[PDB]
RNA sequence: UGUAACGGGGCUAAACCAUGCACCGAAGCUGCGGCAGCGACGCUUAUGCGUUGUUGGGUAGGGGAGCGUUCUGUAAGCCUGCGAAGGUGUGCUGUGAGGCAUGCUGGAGGUAUCAGAAGUGCGAAUGCUGACAUAAGUAACGAUAAAGCGGGUGAAAAGCCC
RNA sequence: CCCGGCGAGGGGAGUGAAAAAGAACCUGAAACCGUGUACGUACAAGCAGUGGGAGCACGCUUAGGCGUGUGACUGCGUACC
């Protein structure tokens, strides 16, 4: 039984986040909660919560034991980009990119 | 046993019960054709050489079907001097089964 | 367009492409390049060429029998109940009715009628004559349209 | 000092190929508390290597 | 004879150059006017 | 202030008539 | 019907052994690149590699005509700005004989990675003895 | 009036990048290189039509020549002993028979030495 | 810059001279099938029906014939919630521009035919506007006046308070 | 109702014909970026394809063998305006 959490309009890039996520695909959960716990990255915080949030999804609104759970899908999607305009010398604008995201986190049994 | 003979302009090795696609022929798709000009007849370690054509065989043959090839794209392009052209093409052939090889 | 005449930028040194105007039709909200005007698409026909296809295509009408010619066709009071029931007995629906006279209560009962028109001996048309799939002649209008027509 | 044609995502995968994080081997268990932390590092309780080093 | 069955008579009607609309058409980019001459220009031509 | 926003091409080019590092002007 | 091609698969290749004691190189190599090619065989496919091991032996004792063997030149580069270098026949013979042939079968050969898995069927010895009995390898006489 | 164009112009580039795909890189999903590259197809496939026919040609050719030299002539002397025989099989079939049936191809040698002879 | 003045390997012929017979070799020619143009001839033309020759590389450019789009009439007609347009696929079809059918999405309009009128077809114009890449998770994070610790608050404290 | 910071955001539940109508809200194409699956790829040189073509996977099938995807190797081949 598959139970879905999503931070939609998480505020970090979707590249710094592949990096974390590309870390726990296919994992037990106390093992991906274990490497979220001591790994350095914000988004470490991110998905973590993300991960608990699925759990209790999952325990709650599906009825699941969670040393069953395994992580099957995650993925990270580039989201809206918010833009600012930075100025450079000699009266030039640079506009920056602000990135979003949306992490999903996709967690079962099978 | 197989046998070579000529039909469309050129030679096809076949045995029989085979369905071999020719050049499109002037018979309807249920009648029987002939091939008299057969250039080799093999039967085994029994060949016989046509020298000019093997002088008593021939080829009994049924016609399964007419039809058009797949479509081809004819693409002509010179560079930088402003011209192509685009031409498609499907080629008729007839499939035929062998009944026979009458040596 | 509403704007300025002023280029947006200078012709050279920048980077950019050549411009002169911001009303340019290839801007966005730039002006029409070949920008219309309110012109008379009225065409001349002679009058032997208009009368050539009005003899034309009423004696195609006769050849197919799509002409049907009556001494009189009255209606008593301007009633489309009774103009309805007149070609229901006549066993029409689509239908033109020229008469050579001003009938009022006929142009009453008839004006609601969108599968029914009433003209007089002038007012007729071929796009109409076409257009109905029975023509209804009052015989004093025979008379009129082939003076017209000689 | 910049590039003439457009580098493809190939080459950007290739050179982000060496970009993946290594993930933490095993979590010492602490003999005591029973509670994981890092190797040679103290628990979140205070503990390390056993004994309570510092109340909290 | 309805208004869907009128068809004109054959040679009365034809079609018209419309320039710059591929090579199929003939009246490709220059559009009979050839290159780079004063003819070609938009407005271009000497008087009578 | 969107309007400057939308409008920042127009002068980010603001003086352009600078350069000529070329003394050697190529005479 | 299409026409046949050769499959890696099914097809044989065979062993050979080729005494190379006084024959001409390149009227040698010529006849080994052809049975490495596999033009020999009436099964032959561009693109299969359909020829057969071949063992030569005595390469020490290989024959050139005219002043060649003091006046046949190999050229080489190995990189460098400078590094042209050069040796001639009794050189490379006295060197490291076996380059010879190779470098003739090489340059008789395909270029590409059919060429290089052709040219690795090749096996050349200086002296007259080999450790491939074991293959079964026929006398070729050339 | 107003022509609106999206839909034709859709039409039109999706008609070229299905017949794009497979290729590397923007080749298969940008208009601009896949109709360039498209093209170019078409180009060496109305070659190649041309070049089946010398590459086949080719391939028999050194068949035969590898399946007389076996039996012991050449194709020079093979092609014109049936010529002499008046032998008119081409040599697609030629090249099957000295594949398949060696023995057929074995008596149409000893008929074009018999031809020379 | 390196063999570097046979294309290379290599060749004492695998070089040259003479003669000869073979063979390879082009989109040339021939074979088979298919399309079209222009001429013949005849039909008894329906202004095209056999046969017949011959032609068919092509820029600028000239001539001829078409596809498709939006809108008007035909149309108060026809199709359509038993699913329109549009989007995305697949299969079939035509010499081409293209066409038809249908699966999914979509959830309300579309439109034959024959004519008519065009803001009628885009890859380029250092084209215009919007979106998204790239370099790249790189440079940089704005004076080299300087920070360290305890405690507090707090979901969380190098930066806040004491 | 639950996780979360009395968050953001999400999962349910519920409304509704429909929530792949949830307010960043009709239909939602493409560029672009991802996850998964199949095949191929770490001795191999160039407009990246085409002609040939082994093998592998998957469907159909009366096994007839065809399709589909991939494409080892190989002949040819220096983009467009
Ligand atoms: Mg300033
Ligand atoms: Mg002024
Ligand atoms: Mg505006
Ligand atoms: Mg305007
Ligand atoms: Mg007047
Ligand atoms: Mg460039
Ligand atoms: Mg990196
Ligand atoms: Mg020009
Ligand atoms: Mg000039
Ligand atoms: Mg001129
Ligand atoms: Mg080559
Ligand atoms: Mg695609
Ligand atoms: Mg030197
Ligand atoms: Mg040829
Ligand atoms: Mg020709
Ligand atoms: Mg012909
Ligand atoms: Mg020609
Ligand atoms: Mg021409
Ligand atoms: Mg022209
Ligand atoms: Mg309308
Ligand atoms: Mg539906
Ligand atoms: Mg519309
Ligand atoms: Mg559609
Ligand atoms: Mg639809
Ligand atoms: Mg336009
Ligand atoms: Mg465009
Ligand atoms: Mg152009
Ligand atoms: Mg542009
Ligand atoms: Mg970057
Ligand atoms: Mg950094
Ligand atoms: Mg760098
Ligand atoms: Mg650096
Ligand atoms: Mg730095
Ligand atoms: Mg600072
Ligand atoms: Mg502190
Ligand atoms: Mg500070
Ligand atoms: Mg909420
Ligand atoms: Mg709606
Ligand atoms: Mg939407
Ligand atoms: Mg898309
Ligand atoms: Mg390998
Ligand atoms: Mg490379
Ligand atoms: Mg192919």
């Amino acid at each position: 039984m598959e139970t879905i959490a999503k931070h939609r309009h998480a505020r970090s890039s979707a590249q710094k986040v592949r990096l974390v996520a590309d870390l726990i695909r296919g994992k037990k959960v106390s093992q991906a909660l274990d490497i979220l716990t001591y790994t350095n990255k914000k988004a470490a915080v991110l998905v973590k919560k993300v991960l608990e949030s699925a759990i209790a999804n999952a325990e709650h609104n599906d009825g699941a034991d969670i040393d069953d759970l395994k992580v099957t899908k995650i993925f990270v999607d580039e989201g809206p980009s918010m833009k600012r305009i930075m100025p450079r010398a000699k009266g030039r604008a640079d506009r920056i990119l602000k990135r979003t995201s949306h992490i999903t986190v996709v967690v079962s049994d099978r | 046993m197989y046998a070579v003979f000529q039909s469309g302009g050129k030679q096809h090795r076949v045995s029989e019960g085979q369905t071999v696609r020719l050049e499109k022929l002037d018979i309807a798709t249920g009648e029987t054709v002939e091939f008299a000009e057969v250039l080799m007849i093999a039967n085994g370690e029994e060949v016989k050489i046509g020298v000019p054509f093997v002088d008593g065989g021939v080829i009994k043959a049924e016609v399964v079907a007419h039809g058009r090839g797949e479509k081809v794209k004819i693409v002509k392009f010179r560079r930088r001097k402003h011209y192509r052209k685009q031409q498609g093409h499907r080629q008729w052939f007839t499939d035929v089964k062998i009944t026979g090889i009458s040596a | 367009v509403t704007g300025s005449g002023k280029k947006p930028w200078r012709q050279k040194g920048t980077g950019r492409a050549r411009s002169g105007s911001i009303k340019s039709p290839i801007w966005r909200s730039g002006g029409v390049t070949f920008a219309a005007r309110p012109q008379d698409h009225s065409q001349k026909v002679n009058k032997k060429m208009y009368r050539g296809a009005l003899k034309s295509i009423l004696s195609e009408l006769v050849r197919q029998d799509r002409l049907i010619v009556v001494e009189k066709f009255s209606v008593e009071a301007p009633k489309t109940k009774l103009l309805a029931q007149k070609l229901k007995d006549m066993a029409l629906e689509d239908v033109l009715i020229i008469t050579g006279e001003l009938d009022e209560n006929l142009f009453l009962a008839a004006r609601n009628l969108h599968k029914v028109d009433v003209r007089d001996a002038t007012g007729i048309d071929p796009v109409s004559l076409i257009a109905f799939d029975k023509v209804v002649m009052t015989a004093d209008a025979v008379k009129q349209v082939e003076e017209m027509l000689a | 000092a910049v590039q003439q044609n457009k580098p493809t995502r190939s080459k950007r995968g290739m050179r982000r190929s060496h970009d993946a994080l290594t993930a933490v081997t095993s979590l010492s268990v602490d003999k005591t508390s029973g509670e994981k932390h890092l190797r040679h590092h103290i628990t979140a309780d205070g503990y390390y290597r056993g004994r309570k080093v510092i109340a909290k | 004879m309805r208004l869907n069955t009128l068809s004109p008579a054959e040679g009365s009607k034809k079609a018209g150059k419309r320039l710059g609309r591929g090579i199929g058409s003939g009246l490709g980019k220059t559009g009979g006017r050839g290159h780079k001459g004063q003819k070609s220009r938009s407005g271009g031509g000497v008087r009578r | 202030m969107s309007g400057k926003m939308t409008g920042i091409v127009k002068w980010f080019n603001a003086d352009k008539g600078f350069g000529f590092i070329t003394p050697d002007d190529g005479s | 019907m299409k026409t046949f091609t050769a499959k890696p698969e099914t097809v044989k290749r065979d062993w050979y052994v080729v005494d190379a004691t006084g024959k001409t190189l390149g009227r040698l190599a010529t006849e080994l690149a052809r049975r490495l090619r596999g033009k020999h065989k009436a099964e032959y496919t561009p693109h299969v590699d359909t020829g057969d091991y071949i063992i030569v032996l005595n390469a020490d004792k290989v024959a050139v005509t005219g002043n060649k063997r003091t006046d046949k030149v190999y050229y080489h580069h190995t990189g460098h700005i400078g590094g042209i270098k050069q040796a001639t026949f009794e050189e490379m013979i006295a060197r490291r004989p076996e380059r010879v042939i190779e470098i003739a079968v090489k340059g008789m050969l395909p270029k590409g990675p059919l060429g290089r898995a052709m040219f690795r069927k090749l096996k050349v010895y200086a002296g007259n003895e080999h450790n491939h009995a074991a293959q079964q390898p026929q006398v070729l006489d050339i | 009036a107003r022509v609106k164009r999206g839909v034709i112009a859709r039409a039109r580039h999706k008609k070229i990048l299905k017949q794009a795909k497979g290729y590397y890189g923007a080749r298969s999903r940008v208009y601009r290189v896949a109709f360039q590259a498209v093209i170019k197809a078409g180009q060496y496939a109305y070659r190649d039509r041309r070049q089946r026919k010398r590459q086949f040609r080719q391939l028999w050719i050194a068949r035969i020549n590898a399946a007389a030299r076996q039996n012991g002539i050449s194709y020079s002397k093979f092609i014109n002993g049936l010529k002499k025989a008046s032998v008119e099989i081409d040599r697609k079939i030629l090249a099957d028979i000295a594949v398949f049936d060696k023995v057929a191809f074995t008596a149409l040698v000893e008929k074009a030495k018999a031809a020379l002879a």
